[PDB]
């Protein structure tokens, strides 16, 4: 009795922007699935950002490093916006080394095989002095939602390493979602609906797999309603 | 009577939470009441929340 | 009598004194929460009369 949809054209502009079409939808199902998908997309999508950073000389985020015009927690704030996608690893640790009077970009990080840098132009910090040395360990892991650094020191159990700068982790790769429901004509079928989801990413997750995992979550939650 | 003093200086970083007083410049006080998910936020036709 | 700043504190675990240094003063950079010991200080009280 009930017609079921599929994903047709997935038109991609920037690496950060995309427009996904969903074409065989019934009346009312454009908006029923559109919102309930926007609600899933924005909130519960796996992705990875940086969790912990060790800086060579620094003892804590409120220090100064001779030869850098950024404060340490300004450098930690730069890393929070580091867009990495890692493959078969759940947590990887990167190594950043650069000296000279150059801005230290995200391309200046040592590249692991499983690691992909989305914004090589991304600015981590600047270097002012000539021979001004900087080297750091940046620990990225995959995660969901928004995990603050405050909630990380409950388990702890000896995270004593006095130079391990814990950073807040905003792991969602979704930045923004909008869905517009317009009528769809597919030869004969008086009125149907074409659902267009438009979404911005940090580059780590691709649009198609995001929607697939978005609706996968949705089917699993309804499993507690398929029966009682 | 005092023989020596040790002063420890603590850098407390305080985010924002229900109870904090906030106001604009026009005499408009207000205490934040619920911290809400980006999804529940009223968004415009563009997808940009508030 | 006089008071000491020694890192030997009565009735606290070895893990309580972990953030403290040898002299009784917490290390620079150590992240702490409420209750944690900043400066281990001990005052004389004799003939407890128990």
């Amino acid at each position: 009795e009930f017609l079921k949809p599929r994903l047709v054209d997935i038109e991609q502009v920037s690496s950060t922007h995309a427009k996904v079409t969903l074409e065989p939808l019934e009346r009312g199902f454009g908006h029923t699935l559109g919102n309930a998908l926007r609600r899933i997309l924005l909130s519960s999508m796996p992705g990875c950002a940086v969790t912990e950073v060790e800086i060579d000389g620094v003892l804590h985020e409120y220090s100064t490093k001779e030869g850098v015009q950024e404060d340490i927690l300004e450098i930690l704030l730069n890393l929070k916006g580091l867009a990495v996608r890692v493959q078969g690893k759940d947590e990887v640790i990167l190594t950043l080394n650069k000296s000279g009077i150059g801005p230290v970009t995200a391309a200046d990080i040592t590249h692991d095989g499983d690691v992909e840098i989305v914004k090589p132009q991304h600015v981590i910090c600047h270097l002012t002095d000539e021979n001004a040395s900087i080297s750091m360990r940046i620990k990225v892991q995959r995660g969901r939602g928004y995990v603050p650094a405050s909630t990380r020191i409950h388990s702890e159990e000896d995270e004593r390493p006095i130079g391990r700068l814990l950073v807040d982790a905003c792991y969602s790769p979704v930045e923004r979602i909008a869905y517009n429901v317009e009528a769809a004509r597919v030869e004969q079928r008086t009125d149907l609906d074409k659902l267009v989801i438009e979404m911005e990413t940090n580059g780590t997750i691709d649009p198609e797999e995001a929607i697939r995992r978005a609706a996968t979550i949705l089917a699993e939650q309804l499993e507690a309603f398929v029966d009682l | 009577g005092v023989l020596k003093i040790v002063k420890v200086y603590l850098a407390v970083k305080r985010r924002i939470q229900p109870g904090d007083k906030m106001a604009g410049r026009h005499g408009n006080k207000g205490v934040i009441s619920k911290i809400n998910p980006i999804e529940d936020m009223p968004y415009d036709e563009n997808g940009t929340p508030v | 009598g006089p008071e000491e700043i020694t890192a030997d504190i009565p009735n606290v675990g070895e893990a309580a004194l972990s953030k403290l240094d040898e002299s009784g003063i917490v290390y620079i950079g150590a992240e702490v929460t409420g209750g944690d010991i900043l400066v281990g200080k001990v005052t004389p009280k004799g003939e407890t009369q128990l």
